[PDB]
RNA sequence: AUUCCGGUUGAUCCUGCCGGAGGCCACUGCUAUGGGGGUCCGACUAAGCCAUGCGAGUCAAGGGGGCGUCCCUUCUGGGACGCCACCGGCGGACGGCUCAGUAACACGUCGGUAACCUACCCUCGGGAGGGGGAUAACCCCGGGAAACUGGGGCUAAUCCCCCAUAGGCCUGGGGUACUGGAAGGUCCCCAGGCCGAAAGGGAGCCGUAAGGCUCCGCCCGAGGAUGGGCCGGCGGCCGAUUAGGUAGUUGGUGGGGUAACGGCCCACCAAGCCGAAGAUCGGUACGGGCCGUGAGAGCGGGAGCCCGGAGAUGGACACUGAGACACGGGUCCAGGCCCUACGGGGCGCAGCAGGCGCGAAACCUCCGCAAUGCGGGAAACCGCGACGGGGGGACCCCCAGUGCCGUGCCUCUGGCACGGCUUUUCCGGAGUGUAAAAAGCUCCGGGAAUAAGGGCUGGGCAAGGCCGGUGGCAGCCGCCGCGGUAAUACCGGCGGCCCGAGUGGUGGCCACUAUUAUUGGGCCUAAAGCGGCCGUAGCCGGGCCCGUAAGUCCCUGGCGAAAUCCCACGGCUCAACCGUGGG
RNA sequence: GGUCGGGUCGAGCCUAGGCUCCGUGAGGGGGGAGAAGUCGUAACAAGGUAGCCGUAGGGGAACCUACGGCUCGAUCACCUCCU
RNA sequence: UGGAGGUGAUUUAAAUG
């Protein structure tokens, strides 16, 4: 980039956390901004044609796109370029099937199958929490979506808590609170897909981050960051996870 | 590299051998500077005229210098007006332009 | 024409030999000589990212403050000093800090009016 | 930097002329019928890659050295050049000639498909072998244990006919 | 393979350098049957100069027109249909090419921005009220050799301009709702100012109409995302026959300017700042992932693919825009060049092909948007010398051929004579393959037919003590050495050896070399201990007890892109190559 | 958009001063090969005056001489110091 | 048996291949 922004990314330089051949061809899809981040996801081209292989090539990818037979988080998506991320729900109804976007034990995007109710809800970590004009208070998700809720209810959300929200209506059902005997499950880093429960919270000075002690079913226990941790439940999971 | 002839000449063997050497004076195209090149073969000197153009490289002796009993001269010579002197030398060809 | 880009110079008082050619998003432009006068002057710029700034060339009129609070449009009637540059006070320059004389009495100027395009003062007791 | 080249699968010996390489590199060209030295070469490679790997593994410890280990193991008795309960020492006993009997051309000699190297040499490139049902025309292909015995004339060949006059003679030796 | 061999003497043992033997890269002599795979082919000299064609468009569901075929009536028309250009919108700042400049916060790596900008996209909270205006297209008349360009008439918009409201920014006084490690930040209430929104537009049905019901859209606010700007610590060349260097220089106070912090620039006050642990100056050079070689320690290189930087004949400088001081856009100077009716007007392939010049040194003025992607469109789609497909080339790597069998004879390796066999390869066909072709692959007919060279032959070093020429002449010779009429060494014949679709010559790097030595060398007589001594920095430093935890060791969190390397398994007949996992 | 005033920034151009580099260059100077045109015999044996180092003067040329030093000097006699 | 030092001396001329 000499003089403007990038449009194009080759193969060889995808994101690392993608299902995709990387010698077979020169150019890959630049993903369109958007809800996640490009570490979390991927775009809706490479769900439809490569994952599931609905289709064959873009052209006929893009009529099925374009027809809206598939639904993300409840809401059609027709943009090729959409990206998809961790938590997220990809629903196709002429088919009848659900399935939710998880990070692997490798660090790569599958998808999990899930039942039809379970596909109305999705849970969103608190990532900031503010102050809004007529004095009410803005909750910032790890989605990049946002919330608002009235000064009185201040002391029921802080950041690093769980949220399961209704989708598409977007309605609050149930808050789950960061604190030790939560359960969580680990969505970046080296022990990334691991699950369990919380044991210890350190901190540290000068803005390193803090971290977090973790005990898994077999008995062991492990340390991660604490914004990697994501909680699930209180004492059980309240989704299903491979 | 590439020069043309200027003159024909011989150069006497070192002690103790006896003989003479048969070598050309040749002018290079690419700055101007003349340097001696040997002539290898039985009767090679007879192919090569003055005017004529040839091609010249390393006559491979030791630290990519001079060789045997004829310190000197640094160079040899390979194609007489773009044909192989070996082939000349042998037959098997005949040069060009009378 | 203005050049904010870098120094010539090392710490070590070493010459720099320039790598490339000066950017656009580097560029300085001409200082805004704030005159007092009888009539008021303001124009606009578009900056960078397609942005505004409003530019004061000539004030008339001063937002003077208390410390109670309470402000007052008044007019200037003179610069009678400013530390900033030795000369400015007998041209009526104004800039952040200088001291202007009003009906009211003195004032000590608080605003950027190169930048924000008017001028805001506290009264001096 | 420099982008990737693709490197010769065989070393070259580190002098030309030394009389008693020569004479034994000559015993094994005329024994196994051969094209070219660098035929010979390769094989020669493979057999020093595996020792390489037997001397290093031998000198490791740790968790990933032992999958190793058990992995060089596995393939070396699924070429069929060890038996079933050999050890990580036995890689040290292995010579040039346990690689050679493992060639496609040996293989069909040893059979009795042949009656020459050479023949089997011919019949393997004019495409008469089939090799668990598939057509093979390389006679350097290295046999496995699993497939050895599935090796026949190909259904599609003259002499998939006991009555063939070449054939008899063949079966005559 | 953690290696040696020849050369100083009449003969010997050393030191020491030269040569031989291996790998990889660039040019090159002679010689060549087939296929497959790959990140190969005007980088070294000239970032020299360029004829011709092409390398960036798209939207009719934003808007008035031109013209045509038809339907209802038509004096006139209204409809539907299909092309054309213009106004208007978005893109043209990416992608592609090269390595001249640069020894620098350019690059690698860990952090910071509470000191910042961001059109297209996502979520949530709100808004769309009232007015005005010209103009392209089109018709009249034109100018100019051309490039271009003038006057009058008339017209529309999601074009342009105003009014209101919402909103934004600066300053002064209070309150403490939020995030954070920490508030010049966010939120609430008073006060003085300045700046200041929008297209309910378009399409389709249910509508007798009234009005719904969808789809694509317009503006403001908060946050994210995407793409960037700026800053710091640490790391990576050569020279002392370059020793002192700096004066907006280094810091402070008060301002300006910027998207933003900053001597970034000014006014005023001080004397600071860098340096033998190498400043300054000079030389050379784009940085990294990686690549060549070696048992390793090391030594050398950094064109091709990916990421970052820079440039568009050289040197300066602006307009539009979210983003540029813009390779196929604008201005000046300098230097070449093209067309002129002589008044004027234009052009720089370091895009793909192609030409000239330079040289030892590098290809077709071809086919396609079917795949991968990008821009535009509601969509079907359209364009793309990116990319994909072929054409030329001893680029690299992998797999094959130039016959096989039996019985006889010979000088028994191999050649010849009989009898039989096969068809990789070759010639002619059908199918599959392909965007279309070509290769490739499966079958059918013919037939051993269509296919071996290069170097060497005294020692090192595998291979002749044979024959014919020449006669210190001619010639050979990496090194040692041959040739003076009875040459195993020159030239040639016949033999023989090595490698083989290849094999020789020249130049470079590593190894050889413990001839650069940390691992690991030397200095009495061979190169080499200052003529002698005193001492500054540096390096090296005696025993015991208590404390600390910087060095050091162990465990565990966050990082060091992909490609490249090693292993197993799987897909192309196996392989090269490609995928899934482990390292 | 033209004309004028002022401020400020600025590639290029001109003159002079100093260093730096390439190209020719009358004349002068040693160095290396060649093979012998020439004069002598200095280094090797005590090489026919032992050789050599430092400094200084002299000579066609190798070289000679003076003061201080080294053995990397032959022979005979005597003396001293050791094993 | 074999070594290390010191002081004295040395009877004309005699080039070259
Ligand atoms: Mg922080
Ligand atoms: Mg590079
Ligand atoms: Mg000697
Ligand atoms: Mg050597
Ligand atoms: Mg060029
Ligand atoms: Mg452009
Ligand atoms: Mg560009
Ligand atoms: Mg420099
Ligand atoms: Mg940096
Ligand atoms: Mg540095
Ligand atoms: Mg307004
Ligand atoms: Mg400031
Ligand atoms: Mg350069
Ligand atoms: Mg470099
Ligand atoms: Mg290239
Ligand atoms: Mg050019
Ligand atoms: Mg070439
Ligand atoms: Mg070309
Ligand atoms: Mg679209
Ligand atoms: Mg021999
Ligand atoms: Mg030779
Ligand atoms: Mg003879
Ligand atoms: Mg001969
Ligand atoms: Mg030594
Ligand atoms: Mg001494
Ligand atoms: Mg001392
Ligand atoms: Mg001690
Ligand atoms: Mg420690
Ligand atoms: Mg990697
Ligand atoms: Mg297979
Ligand atoms: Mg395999
Ligand atoms: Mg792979
Ligand atoms: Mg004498
Ligand atoms: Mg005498
Ligand atoms: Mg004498
Ligand atoms: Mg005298």
């Amino acid at each position: 980039a000499r003089k403007g922004p990038k449009r194009h990314l080759k193969r060889l330089a995808a994101p690392t956390s993608w299902y995709i051949e990387r010698k077979a061809y020169k150019w890959a899809v630049r993903p369109r901004p958007g809800p996640h981040n490009m570490r979390t996801s991927i775009p809706l081209l490479y769900i439809v044609r490569d994952y599931l292989g609905y289709a064959k090539t873009a052209r006929e990818a893009r009529k099925i796109l374009n027809e809206g037979k598939f639904l993300v988080d409840g809401r059609v998506r027709k943009d090729y370029k959409f990206p998809v991320g961790i938590m997220d729900v990809v629903s196709i109804p002429e088919t009848g099937e659900h399935y939710r976007v998880l990070p692997n034990r490798i660090g790569k995007l599958i998808l999990h199958p899930i039942s039809e109710e379970e596909a109305n809800i999705k849970p969103l970590r608190i990532r900031n929490k503010r102050m809004v004009k007529g004095a009410k208070i803005q909750l910032n998700f790890h989605d990049g979506t946002n919330h608002l809720i009235p000064l009185s209810e201040k002391d029921n959300y802080f950041t690093s808590y769980t949220v399961l929200m209704k989708v598409p209506e977007r309605e609050i059902l149930e808050v789950l609170p960061f604190e030790k005997g939560a359960y969580v499950f680990v969505t970046q880093g080296k022990n990334v897909a691991r699950k369990g429960r919380i044991v210890e919270i350190k901190k540290f000075p000068m803005g390193w981050p803090d971290v977090v002690t973790i005990e898994d079913e077999e008995g062991e226990l492990f340390d991660t960051l604490k914004e990697y941790a994501f909680v699930v439940g209180r004492d059980k999971p309240r989704i299903s996870l491979p | 590299a590439r020069g043309i002839v200027l003159e024909k000449i011989a150069v006497e063997a070192k002690q103790p051998n006896s003989g003479m050497r048969k070598a050309v004076r040749v002018q290079l195209i690419k700055n101007g500077k003349v340097v001696t090149a040997f002539c290898p073969g039985d009767g090679a000197i007879k192919f090569i005229d003055e005017h004529d153009e040839v091609i010249i490289e390393g006559i491979g002796g030791p630290k990519g210098g001079s060789m045997g009993d004829i310190p000197g001269i640094r160079y040899k010579v390979v194609k007489v007006n773009r044909v192989s002197l070996k082939e000349l030398v042998k037959g098997r060809k005949e040069k060009p332009r009378r | 024409a203005i050049w904010q880009g870098r120094s010539l110079r090392k710490p070590s008082g070493g010459r720099i030999v320039l790598a490339r050619k000066k950017r656009k998003r580097e560029l300085g432009r001409e200082p805004s000589n704030t005159r007092v006068a009888e009539q008021d002057k303001r124009k606009i710029i578009r900056t960078y990212g397609g942005n505004k700034k409003v530019r004061l060339t000539a004030a008339a009129y001063a937002n003077v403050f208390d410390k109670s609070g309470k402000g007052r449009k008044v007019r200037i009637i003179r610069v009678i000093e400013n530390p900033a540059n030795r000369q400015f006070a007998r041209r009526n320059i104004i800039t952040k800090g200088a001291i202007i004389e009003t009906e009211i009495g003195k004032a000590k100027v608080t605003s950027r009016p190169g930048q924000d395009g008017v001028v805001n003062a506290i009264l001096l007791e | 930097g420099d982008p990737k080249r693709q490197r010769k699968k065989y070393e070259t010996p580190p002098h030309p002329w030394i009389k008693e390489r020569l004479d034994r590199e000559r015993v094994l060209m005329d024994k196994y019928e051969l094209k070219n030295k660098k035929e010979l070469w390769k094989h020669e490679t493979q057999l020093k890659n595996f020792r390489r790997r037997a001397r290093r593994l031998l000198a490791a410890r740790g968790k990933q050295a032992e999958i190793e280990r058990e992995q060089l193991l596995a393939r070396l008795k699924r070429l069929g050049l060890l038996p079933e309960d050999a050890v990580l020492d036995d890689v040290l006993s292995l010579t040039i000639e346990d690689i050679l009997e493992r060639r496609l051309q040996t293989i069909v000699y040893k059979k009795g498909l042949a009656r020459t190297m050479r023949q089997a040499r011919q019949l393997i490139v004019h495409g008469h072998i089939e090799v668990n049902g598939q057509i093979i025309r390389s006679p350097s292909y290295l046999v496995l244990k699993e497939e050895e015995d599935t090796i026949t004339y190909a259904r599609t060949s003259p002499f998939a006919n006991p009555q063939h006059p070449e054939r008899m003679m063949i079966e005559k030796a």
